[PDB]
């Protein structure tokens, strides 16, 4: 889902332009000012939470369950402003790199930290060795989806 | 007021002849619609720098009081909401600077802080005097900086504070400078342009900060320190 | 037409003032400061403006009382 | 995120498309902005409010007040209002 | 108070606003056209702006007939300036008339000549004092007395404004001096 | 069988595509009032952050207005009453149903169930045979294109 | 449209009253020489735009000033205008600006 | 008739007040339409929005 | 060089308004004698009035009305002052001092009143 299928879906087909309604009892010239919107590649980031000071910190499984946080992590994503202008500017882009929002992480997926350390340090973190995943956490609940 | 309703039942619910099932749904609040809407806007603005719910309780609280002496309903409702949104995270002792807020808005940063005053005028009420420790732990932390290091600036810029070594000058530029002065300290050295674009500041203003605080860099440092490069090997810019 | 207008205004204004007394085109057409309006437009006056117009009066031979006709 | 702008990029742009010669109106010209209304009238029989308000340049209110002294206003569906000098 | 008469520094005046009503209709454009050294843009304001350099002034005059005149170093010269620009008018051969001038605020400062300590003083009278020196590099003081606005540096600087009476800077200025010489450095 | 990742990508669709919407009704807003635009603030974070945030947590599913008849009690509290239960949880499966009365052919075992889902092992209660758990060795396609 | 201003010139009063012994000699028409007038300021603001290129710096005391309908109107006294290769000084000017 | 409050006790469930019973909702919700069509009969009473 | 943008001017004016002369059937002959002729050309009291205690506060009329200076015409960008101490960002450009004829695009400029 987080390989594929979300960048998927934000390359699928939403490409957003609008054309002000300019030049009204009065218009000639040149220009109705037009914008077009367009999103490439999708970033996930580790887990993370952000203290109130607003310094952000990785964010442990543990953790998130005593302290009832949402287990989740940042998602963002490439979006680009095209200015084809009615004439005179046409080669206007910029590039910017964007939070649009959190997704929850599943427990030790790929994309859950837990899943690179090894055993001695899964045991360091106060972590089961025997606990299987693949359950989201969510304001300290931890919750599996039901085929 | 009242409930809702809405359409759903396959029909009958004329329309009769044209296409509107029964009818349409009505609006209750509209004098405070746009309280509603200054609710929305700053739970936005709190999201958007990853602010606790709690101040965006006393932000909301802030508000209702303001806008219930309507001693300022001439003012831009979104300057208002931004301005509680400054003093809730002051009054909870983490402070965000003024260019922080405007940031996450679309409000100027001189119509915040005369919003600020006027508010304060308002309540009839007055805040903490920012300090460099409360703004130290953000910046430091946001350049991925060791926490050994920003335990030493915090320290070069509490004593610095505190041999008055810059009576002409502004809490915030001065935690930069000792954050620079940390960095160039140890083996990760972030650049002025990097620290710049955390802490907002022009680059030239930390220059000259530094260049006022470098002539007493070794008293200012913790014996405790870890030093990579010594204080007679700090370079200068 | 907008001209035109400029007529009916000054006319209301000279009724509003108390009088009616008619005038010739041209003393109107100076009057409203409209003299250089050309042939054609003033052919346009004398030949719509002044004779299909439902409620002027002519008197005197000149046109005067354009505003009202209802009460008098 | 957040490069702090302290004066909004594209609002400092229209604060200097403002700090070329705006805020005020004339009004003030009152017999020439007539000539306006007369030119305008000549194209057509009625016409919007706001585009009298792009063709004049002047205060809203001072337009009504004389538009009120020459004229009468039409009104259709949905507070669509078109005003007319009373041709005839 | 002569206990501390070194308080008695006589901060100095800088600027005076006053108005002063002409008690005519005038035409700025008219005015614009004929007067010299004068300034006129009513595509960006409604006022024509004239400037002497006698007791260095200027004055900004409106079409209802009130005007307001400033840059003066006193009240006398002020009614001075106040006076050469109505002459000017009626040397315009306008309906010129010295009618209802009046002061309108009145501008001092001063130095102490030693460093505060603006932490001290913005505790201390947190309920009055203000001070944002991430925004303004200054401190602004409210008196309710002399309803005066105070600016305060760490320098020891300081400027006084909001004034009608030259009284009411000194009374000011000897009240707070004591202690601001109390958060001396 | 749609598991976790079709039944975030249904809301994720949803939610992303309503984010588009609110930044469609922002930038001609920004056109409007004489210009002043900031990408960056037409993101709503929350239809996204919050909206998975909110189905995931109570089980329902999606507009919640509206869509909330038959996809309900999707997602669920991970039972942790041994370490069995949690193994069974994670993988058990469900069949919806109408509820409260029926009676026919979807509750006894379909031979093709062999080497599928459990022979015995469903809830001793009302909803006999219709929640069903997955056998030993069984697995689940994630699926591909197919070109 | 233009501007008139630059019919006041010596090159531009020249001009006119070139057109004016053109009138006397009853040559040529009033609203004529007013159409070429009009294409003289266009072909000499185009001359400006295209092919004047170069660039003057100046310093001075100010002796008057005016603004009206958009129109500067100054006098300076003890002007000295320079430039990379020359330098002019004169007792008093008067400058007329548009935009 | 309105069923006295006995029969709407709301329900408060903390808070204070928070408990206004949704009968009672909807019983303020006929009381708002019914002042205003009462004002409508006081005031400019039209036609179809009176139907 | 400048002497020969004035021919320039000369050759784009009569150039351009030839067809005016063509149009209104004047003759080639009157064209080039006004390039001609052209070119030869080329080369109680105190409450009310007590403002006449300031009678002479005057300067000289002499500096507008006369005009025994030069000029200068030209355009303007901008425009700025300071108290006493004013800046000006000026473009496009004719000038003529003590006889001679000059021009620039742009001229920025300082002077004190």
């Amino acid at each position: 889902f987080i390989q594929m299928s979300v960048q998927r879906i934000v390359e699928d087909a939403p490409p957003i332009d609008l054309q002000a309604e300019a030049q009204h009892a009065s218009g000639e010239v040149e220009e109705p000012p037009r914008y077009l919107l367009k999103f490439e590649q999708i970033y996930l980031s580790k887990p993370t939470h952000w203290e109130r000071d607003g310094a952000p910190s990785p964010m442990m499984p543990n953790e998130a369950r005593l302290r009832n946080l949402t287990y989740s992590a940042p998602l963002y994503v490439d979006i680009t402003k095209t200015v084809i202008k009615e004439g005179e500017e046409q080669l206007q882009t910029q590039h910017q790199k964007t939070f649009i929002g959190k997704i929850p992480i599943m427990l030790r997926s790929t994309y859950c930290l837990l899943n690179g350390l090894t055993d001695r340090d899964l045991c360091e973190l106060n972590e089961c060795p025997l606990d299987p995943g693949g359950y989201f956490i969510i304001n300290g609940s931890e919750k599996v989806l039901i085929a | 007021l009242s409930t809702m309703i809405g359409k759903g039942t396959g029909a009958a619910s004329f329309d009769e002849f044209g296409n509107s099932k029964y009818q349409n749904r009505r609006t209750m609040s509209s004098s405070d619609r746009a309280m509603m809407n200054a609710f929305k806007e700053i739970t936005t603005m709190a999201d958007r720098i990853n602010l606790p719910r709690n101040i965006v309780d006393r932000t909301n609280n802030l508000f209702k009081q303001v806008y219930e002496q309507k001693s300022l309903k001439g003012r831009a409702n979104d300057a208002i909401a931004s301005a509680c949104l400054y003093i809730a995270c002051r009054q909870e002792g983490v402070p965000r600077t003024f260019k922080e807020i405007c940031a996450v808005s679309r409000i100027s940063k001189k119509e915040i802080g005369r919003c600020f005053k006027l508010i304060l005028k308002a309540l009839e009420t007055s805040v903490d005097l920012i300090t460099t420790g409360d703004f130290m732990s953000r910046f430091c932390s946001n350049l991925c900086l060791p926490k050994q290091v920003q335990m030493a600036a915090t320290h070069i810029a509490r004593k610095a504070v505190e041999l008055d070594l810059v009576p002409g000058r502004s809490p915030i530029s001065v935690a930069a400078a000792a954050i620079y002065m940390a960095s160039q300290a140890s083996a990760e050295k972030r650049t002025q342009k990097e620290i710049g674009d955390i802490a907002g500041v022009a680059d030239v203003t930390i220059r000259q900060s530094y260049r006022l605080i470098y002539p007493r860099a070794p008293d200012l440092f913790p014996t405790d320190f870890k030093f990579d490069t010594p204080v007679d090997k700090l370079p200068q810019l | 037409f907008g001209v035109l207008a400029k007529i009916v205004n000054y006319m209301k204004t000279r009724h509003q003032r108390g009088d009616t007394h008619p005038l010739t085109l041209d003393e109107i057409l100076d009057e409203t400061q409209h003299l250089d309006i050309g042939l054609k437009q003033k052919q346009w006056l004398m030949t719509e403006a002044l004779v299909n117009n439902p409620k002027i009066e002519v008197i005197d031979g000149k046109y005067a009382f354009k505003p009202k006709y209802n009460v008098r | 995120t957040n490069y702090k702008p302290v004066a909004n990029h594209q609002y400092n742009i229209e604060y200097e498309r403002k700090k070329k010669e705006d805020g005020k109106r004339a009004r003030a010209d009152k017999q020439h902005v007539l000539d306006m209304l007369f030119s305008a009238f000549e194209k057509h029989q009625y016409y919007n409010l706001k585009d009298l308000v792009d063709i004049t340049k002047q205060p809203v209110v001072y337009l009504k007040e004389i538009l009120k002294e020459i004229g009468v206003q039409n009104v259709k569906g949905i507070h669509k209002n078109t005003w007319e000098l009373k041709p005839e | 108070t002569p206990a501390s008469e070194s308080s008695g520094i006589v901060p100095q005046l800088q600027n005076i606003v006053s108005t002063v009503n002409l008690g005519c209709k005038l035409d700025l454009k008219t005015i614009a056209l004929r007067a010299r050294n004068a300034e006129y843009n009513p595509k960006r304001f409604a006022a024509v702006i004239m400037r002497i350099r006698e007791p260095r002034t200027t004055a900004l005059i409106f079409s209802s007939g009130k005007m307001v005149c400033t840059g003066a170093k006193s009240e006398e010269q002020s009614r001075l300036a106040a006076r050469k620009y109505a002459r000017v008018v009626q040397k315009l051969g306008f309906p010129a008339k010295f009618l209802d001038f009046k002061i309108q605020n009145m501008v001092g400062s001063c130095d102490v000549k030693f460093p505060i300590r603006l932490e001290g003083l913005v505790l201390t009278h947190q309920q009055f004092s203000s001070y944002e020196p991430e925004l303004f590099p200054g401190l602004i003081y409210r008196m309710i007395k002399p309803r005066i606005v105070l600016l305060i540096f760490v320098s020891g600087k300081v400027v006084l404004t909001g004034a009608k009476v030259r009284a009411e800077i000194y009374e000011a200025f000897e009240n707070i001096y004591p202690i601001l010489k109390g958060f001396r450095k | 069988l749609d598991l976790a990742g079709p039944l975030l990508a249904f809301l994720f669709r949803g939610m992303f595509k309503n984010l588009l919407k609110e930044v469609r009704i922002y930038a001609q807003k920004f056109i409007d009032r004489g210009k002043d635009f900031n990408l960056e603030l037409a993101i709503k974070t929350r239809i996204i952050s919050d909206g998975l945030k909110y189905s995931l947590a109570t089980g329902n599913w999606g507009d919640q207005k509206k869509a909330h008849q038959a996809r309900a009690g999707v997602s669920q509290v991970l039972n942790r009453l041994t370490f069995a239960s949690t193994l069974s949880h994670l993988r058990r499966l469900n069949s919806p149903i109408g509820r409260d009365g029926k009676l026919a052919k979807p509750r006894q075992l379909h031979n093709t169930l062999w080497g599928m889902v459990c022979p015995a092992e469903t809830p001793e209660g009302h909803a006999v045979g219709l929640v069903k758990n997955l056998a030993l060795m069984a697995y689940i396609s994630v699926g591909s294109q197919p070109s | 449209m233009a501007y008139q201003l630059y019919r006041n010139t010596t090159l531009g009063n020249s001009l006119q009253e070139s057109l004016d012994e053109l009138i006397q000699s009853q040559q040529i028409t009033p609203q004529l020489a007013l159409q070429v007038l009009l294409q003289f300021d266009k072909a000499i603001n185009a001359a400006l735009a295209q092919r004047v290129r170069n660039r003057v710096n100046f310093r001075g005391s100010l002796n008057t000033y005016r603004f009206c309908d958009n129109v500067w109107t100054f006098v300076l006294n003890d002007v000295e205008f320079r430039e990379v290769t020359e330098l002019i000084k004169v007792d008093k000017v008067k400058i007329v600006a548009c935009d | 008739p309105v069923p006295p409050l006995s029969v709407r006790p709301a329900v408060v469930m903390q808070g204070s007040a928070r408990n206004q019973d949704d009968l009672t909702h909807k019983l303020a919700d006929i009381v708002k339409i019914n002042n205003q069509l009462r004002r409508n009969e006081q005031n400019g009473a039209a036609a179809h929005v009176i139907a | 060089t400048v002497p020969k943008l004035y021919r320039s001017v000369i050759e784009d004016v009569i150039n351009d308004v030839r067809d005016i002369f063509l149009d209104d059937g004047v003759d080639e002959q009157v064209l080039m004698e006004l390039k001609t002729l052209w070119e030869n050309k080329l080369m109680g009291q105190v409450e009310e009035e007590p403002l006449n205690s300031e009678d002479d506060v005057s300067d000289e009329e002499g500096q507008e009305l006369f005009d025994t200076e030069n000029v200068v015409v030209c355009q303007y960008d901008k425009i700025h002052r300071s108290k006493n101490k004013w800046k000006f960002h000026l473009k496009d450009g004719i000038m003529n001092l003590n006889g001679r004829d000059y021009i620039f695009s742009k001229a920025i400029g300082d002077a004190e009143w």
